[PDB]
């Protein structure tokens, strides 16, 4: 079913040579996986195993560790809410509660059409602009809920 | 080193850290992710004592025994107030999420949780809210996986990994949510999965095909035995409940086996619970099986062979020693064989001469682990002999062991060893007709034909020793690839060789005693390891006898007329035809067994002997080490009408009523005692365990728990009338719970571990001397053979080089750990976990042939045409065909034989 | 830009000190920041934490010795060997030396980061550099160092 492309192959043995041992690309190799499918499927995690010489159980075990390498179809786009203290008090909950009414979804699952996908997220590193929002690679700060309609149909 | 425990004072290593420390002294300290094999890693916080920082010190600090060392002057507290509170909250934690699931647990009454448990008094449940739950996987058919009573120990993924070196298994997720399993459903594909359900301290991983039949520890029959699938001999328990086998526990021997055993040990008993075993002696008169009872059986097969002219003994390695004897004493030694083939035999007795001829220690199998170089010549060891490749893993994580105690690491702290050693391992070399589970740590790997195998070992010999003969036509890669052999064996203070007879080449064993012979006169501290085929193969060598070819002669010329077959199916050592044409034309067939096989159809006579669940005896290992095996049950304790006596006693009654016309049965003394009158290399099995007289104060070895249920109402559906207890007058075991199995009990044969307050496989801990150690007061079995003043000479029958002939296929030889033993493979659990039989092919012989994948070819062997399906095989040499020795049809006689007309179907 | 400028790379400056930089973007786990589980993650695994003793400084990354420190220790690091070590020691008179980006975030009038020595008065950040809280809220609480 899976097979890993020329590009994402040649970026995988590129990031093997910056390290000791192969088995420290890993991280990356199912992030690079990740950037050119949305997500990583199972497939993907025994060809990774294969390409870097590690057993699947282990990259199995490091992409369900980190919460960024998704292990699960994903929407188009990826609205990552930071849900952390400084943000509860500039009021994030008024900017997840506008986004759940316009998506009309809960945090965790994803639109009907496959277009946006709803996580909380930890602390952004942006906490004196707070509330923040972490579109696909687009951090946006100041958040207001009168503003998140707005923001949310100039990602197509 | 002195620690303070409490006030009192303890002298324990330094080298050691506190909790096994605290454990050796008889200490009690909960803990759960620390294991004696495993090492420390800290992580279920379950063992915390208070550290003082002298004698005049109050406050103190809260610390991980397992992670502090046991140092010279080292004041701790088990039984401070804190730390109690804190060990209890340790235990609380962990039964926040715990399903309410005891009563339909497997491990319940063995389980390590359950024990730590009750040991910190931890009884009152206050947290109301909901628990975490889990899906479960399959993981075959061996081991049952429910996540949900999961404590997050990380004991199986340190064991199955870092220890097994198993790839399938591993730990997902995330902070409450971590998931110990596959990635996906399907079977462990390690070889000591097993050992799983004794290290996992909680009912995750449990035994399914015990599950099948579930009863509780404490209501099980017990008893110490030797484990009969192989040559290795791991001491093991088996279980019994209502008459039939139901588990195979690991017995602790801190000489062989200490905490593991193999798959195929753990769960290949199930042939000892077929249906269709022989529980009566049964006589053929015309077409009718009439079934005797014990004594006229035994009169009419005197009488008949008193009327015969010569009867001539067929033994098996399967057998014990004491059967083994009783059949050379009832048939004469010039009329007593073997049992096994010409080429079998001479391998055999050449790994014997090796072994106490050749001047070399052979090391125990816990002694493997200490070698610092391993060549394995010709011996799948996984397939054959798998804890020894469990031992070689061990030594070859030696290295790293090495480099972290250059660096003042700790033994104990397993974590930072394999940091420091992240990839640095000790040489292994292992050579094979194909590649073995052994590659994925071996520094070479070698596919070749077992001649060729074999001048690679000459090879290497030579260029250790100039002395050694010399191999002409070596290519320069191979060359090379022996010189980095060479330069890894010279400059290695412990080298190891392995061989074995499996590999069906004389050759490779006499290489291997080459490569032995320049390693020891180089002043190398040399060990050797010979790997048998069956559970008492040594001491059938040892013992002696002819060869089934000279057997088989002797029954189709006519010579003799009557053939006793103890314990030996015959197709596994000679071809099916010539076997079945010799006991037809025998008018008197005796079989003496306990499974029904295919030479019963023309055996005259059929005696229902005992397995070694039902037996008592002796079985030498592959290292020479005499162990004893004791009856777990009596089986005619429940079905009256059962007569399924000892082989030996079977054959002995037979002597006693050819010479004397009256039935003596014998006493197992009695035998073992004639055993080491008559042959004097056999005089070492006197000492494997104490006689029948043994006692601790005056009272007998107990073989079930005291708390061993249902004493008046098992049996009660039979008769409502409680039956007599089965008198043991063979062993010093008795058939109850009145008897002593005390951790303090001066013995070395233990038939189960328990203690008050460890109810699981962690009860082990109180029968040691120290915990991972030895047993308290020494391992049972001795070595029938020390190491040789003066060595062998060098062998110069250097084979030529393999040459591939056309219509002529040589046989390599393929061995399952599932499979390949013939009783293991009876088993009905081994079945699905077995393979398909196919035929390994070359990609370039397939192509000639003109055949892919998948498709069956068939082939004519002996007269006989079988079709298999082809299997491509990169890594086989060209010129030889694969087959899976051992199975049905294909018996292990094959290995190393030619094969015409491989055609397709 | 410094490779290209031989700042990076082989023989630096014509010492022969080689030295090349790399950048490992990580997954998104907190535990992640802990300096072994730091050396954990780097080395492809699961990032969990290390005992101590051995420390990094022995055995760190893959076996090897092994120093991690914070962005603001190894920015803080090129001023005190260009400008002198006691230049660092007296630019405040505390027991910690140098300087530290210190900043209030919550609801206040301006909240931010700025460099202050060691020893400046948290009720001097917020109310000079934050501006105070804003209209209509009273301060209750406050955490020094993060979550
Ligand atoms: C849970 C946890 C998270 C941490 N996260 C970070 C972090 O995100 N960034 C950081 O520089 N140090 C973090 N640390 C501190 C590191 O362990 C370590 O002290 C630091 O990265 C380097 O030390 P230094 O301050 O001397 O440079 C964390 C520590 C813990 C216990
Ligand atoms: S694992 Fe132990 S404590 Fe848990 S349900 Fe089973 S017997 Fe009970
Ligand atoms: S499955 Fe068993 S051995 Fe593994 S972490 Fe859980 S409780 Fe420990
Ligand atoms: S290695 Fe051999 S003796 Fe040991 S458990 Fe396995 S089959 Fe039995
Ligand atoms: S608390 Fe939300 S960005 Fe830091
Ligand atoms: S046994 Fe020491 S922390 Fe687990
Ligand atoms: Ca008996």
């Amino acid at each position: 079913a899976f097979e890993l492309s020329a590009a994402e192959r040649e970026a995988i043995e590129h990031e093997m040579h910056h390290y000791e041992d192969p088995r420290a690309a890993s991280i990356e190799a199912l992030k690079i996986v990740q950037k050119q499918r949305g997500w990583v499927p199972d497939g993907a995690i025994h060809a990774i195993a294969d390409v870097l010489g590690i057993p699947a159980s282990d990259v199995e075990g490091v992409a369900t560790f980190y919460s960024q390498i998704f292990r699960q179809p994903v929407g188009r786009h990826v609205i990552r809410y930071c849900d952390s203290v400084v943000c509860h008090i500039n009021g994030y909950q008024g900017i997840q509660a506008a986004l759940e009414k316009k998506l009309n979804i809960k945090p965790g699952q994803t639109t009907f059409d496959g277009r946006f996908t709803l996580l909380p997220t930890c602390c952004l590193g942006n906490c004196d602009k707070g509330p923040n929002m972490m579109i696909d690679e687009d951090t946006h700060a100041h958040l207001t809920p009168e503003a998140i309609p707005e923001l949310l149909e100039r990602y197509k | 080193a002195t620690i303070h425990v409490d006030g009192k004072e303890y002298e324990v290593n330094g080298a050691d850290n506190l909790l096994e420390a605290c454990l050796s002294l008889g200490l009690d300290i909960p803990y759960f992710c620390w294991h004696p094999a495993l090492g420390s890693v800290g992580a279920c916080r379950q063992c915390a004592v208070k550290q003082y920082q002298n004698a005049e010190d109050t406050r103190g600090r809260l610390v991980m025994s397992c992670m502090t060392p046991a140092s010279d002057g080292t004041f701790i507290s088990i039984d401070d107030e804190e730390a109690k509170q804190f060990r209890e909250s340790v235990v609380e934690w962990l039964m926040t999420n715990h399903p309410h699931d005891c009563p339909v647990c497997e491990e319940g009454g063995n389980c390590h949780l359950q024990d730590m448990t009750v040991m910190t008094g931890h009884s009152f449940r206050r947290y109301r809210f909901t628990k975490r739950t889990h899906r479960n996987q399959d993981l075959g058919p061996f081991i049952s996986h429910e996540m949900n009573r999961c404590i997050a120990c990380y004991r199986c993924v340190r064991y199955y990994k870092d220890y097994a070196g198993g790839t399938d298994l591993g730990v997902y997720g995330a902070h409450d949510n971590v998931y110990f399993g596959r990635p996906e459903d399907g079977t462990l594909e390690s070889e000591f999965s097993g050992n799983l359900v004794e290290i996992c301290p909680t009912g995750v991983f449990t035994d399914k095909t015990h599950s099948e039949r579930y009863n509780r520890k404490w209501d099980m029959q017990f008893a110490p035995s030797i484990c009969q699938q192989c040559s290795i001999g791991c001491n093991i328990s088996p279980g019994e409940r209502y008459g039939e086998l139901r588990r195979i526990e690991n017995r602790y021997n801190g000489t062989v086996n200490h905490y593991f055993l193999c798959d195929r040990g753990r769960f290949g008993y199930g042939y000892v619970n077929l249906k269709d075993r022989p529980r009566q002696p049964v006589q053929r008169r015309g077409d009718d099986f009439i079934t005797l009872n014990a004594e006229q059986a035994m009169q009419g097969a005197a009488d008949i062979l008193r009327q015969s002219k010569k009867v001539i003994g067929i033994g098996s390695p399967r057998a014990s020693v004491e059967s083994n004897f009783a059949l050379r004493e009832l048939v004469g030694e010039e009329n007593f064989y073997t049992g096994i083939a010409h080429g079998e035999q001479e391998r055999l007795q050449l790994a014997l001469k090796v072994l106490r001829e050749g001047g070399i220690y052979t090391p125990a199998l816990r002694e493997i682990e200490s070698y610092d170089a391993v060549l394995v010549l010709g011996e799948d060891v996984t397939q054959t002999g798998a804890r020894v490749a469990l031992a070689v893993r061990q030594a070859v994580k030696g290295k790293a062991r090495e480099m972290a105690a250059a660096q003042k690491v700790a033994d104990w702290q397993i974590a930072a060893i394999l940091n420091i050693g992240q990839r640095a391992k000790h040489p292994l070399f292992v050579t094979n007709v194909d590649d073995t589970r052994l590659d994925d740590i071996a520094a070479w790997t070698y596919r070749a034909p077992v001649e060729d195998q074999a001048r690679l070992g000459f090879a290497i010999a030579h260029a250790l020793d100039n002395s050694a003969p010399a191999v002409d036509g070596i290519e320069p890669e191979l060359q090379s690839k022996i010189d980095v052999i060479v330069q890894a064996l010279a400059g290695a203070k412990k080298p190891l060789i392995i061989s074995g007879t499996n590999a069906g080449s004389l050759e490779v064993i006499q290489a291997a005693a080459n490569v032995a012979k320049a390693l020891k006169g180089r002043g190398a501290d040399v060990g050797i390891t010979m790997i048998a085929r069956s559970v008492n193969s040594m001491g059938l060598g040892i013992m002696g006898g002819g060869s089934l070819e000279e057997a088989l002669t002797e029954l189709e010329t006519g010579r003799a007329d009557a053939v006793v077959v103890l314990e030996n199916d015959l197709h596994r050592h000679a071809s099916a035809t010539r076997v079945n044409a010799a006991l037809a034309k025998a008018p008197l067939v005796m079989v003496v067994d306990h499974q029904r096989t295919a030479i019963m159809e023309n055996a005259h006579l059929v005696l229902s002997a005992a397995s070694f669940a039902e037996s008592d005896g002796t079985v030498i290992n592959n290292e020479g080490r005499a162990q004893r095996f004791f009856q777990v049950y009596d089986p005619a304790y429940y079905d009256s009408k059962t007569v399924m006596l000892e082989s030996w006693r079977w054959l002995h009654s037979l002597h006693s009523t050819l010479l004397s016309r009256e039935v003596d049965w014998t006493q197992l003394d009695h035998v073992i005692d004639a055993v080491v009158a008559k042959i004097p290399e056999l005089a070492g099995i006197k000492d494997a365990a104490p006689d029948a007289t043994f006692r601790i104060r005056g009272q007998k070895l107990a073989r079930e728990p005291h708390r061993y249920s249902g004493r008046t109402a098992m049996r009660a559906n039979i008769s409502v009338h409680e039956p007599r207890q089965p008198q043991d007058i063979d062993t010093m075991f008795t058939f109850s719970m009145e008897g002593n199995n005390q951790p303090t009990a001066h013995r070395s044969q233990v038939p189960f571990a328990w203690a008050p307050g460890w109810n699981s496989p962690q009860a082990w801990n109180k029968f040691q001397d120290e915990v991972g150690g030895k047993l308290r007061f020494g391992d049972p079995g001795v070595r029938l053979f020390e190491t040789s003043e003066n060595g062998l000479d060098y062998f110069t029958s250097v084979p030529a080089r393999f040459q591939p002939q056309d219509g002529k296929w040589r046989i390599a030889p393929y061995y399952h750990l599932f499979g390949s033993d013939e009783l293991s493979q009876r088993a009905p659990v081994f079945q699905s976990r077995m393979p398909q039989p196919y035929i390994k092919l070359n990609p370039a012989d397939a192509a000639k042939l003109g055949v892919n994948a998948g498709t069956r070819v068939s082939f004519s062997y002996d007269g006989n045409t079988v079709t298999l399906p082809v299997e491509i095989a990169e890594g086989l040499t060209a010129g030889q065909v694969g087959l899976p020795m051992g199975m049905s049809g294909i018996a292990p006689v094959l290995a190393g034989a030619h094969l015409e007309d491989l055609k397709e179907a | 830009e410094a490779t290209e400028a031989g700042l990076l790379g082989k023989n630096i400056m014509g010492t022969g000190f080689d030295f090349e930089l790399f950048v490992h973007t990580g997954a998104g786990r907190y535990i992640c920041g802990e300096e072994t589980a730091l050396i954990n993650s780097l080395e492809g695994r699961r990032a969990n934490p290390r005992s101590k003793p051995p420390f990094p400084a022995t055995s760190g990354a893959w076996g090897k010795p092994t120093c991690v420190n914070n962005v603001e220790t190894l920015c803080n690091v090129p001023a005190i060997l260009a400008n002198g070590v006691e230049w660092y020691q007296n630019i405040s008179k505390s027991k910690d030396a140098g300087t530290k980006l210190m900043g209030f975030s919550g609801r206040v009038k301006n909240p931010g980061l700025w460099e202050l020595p060691f020893g400046t008065t948290a009720r001097e950040i917020l109310e000079d550099y934050a501006g105070g809280m804003r209209d209509g809220l009273k301060f209750k609480a406050w955490q020094p160092g993060g979550a």
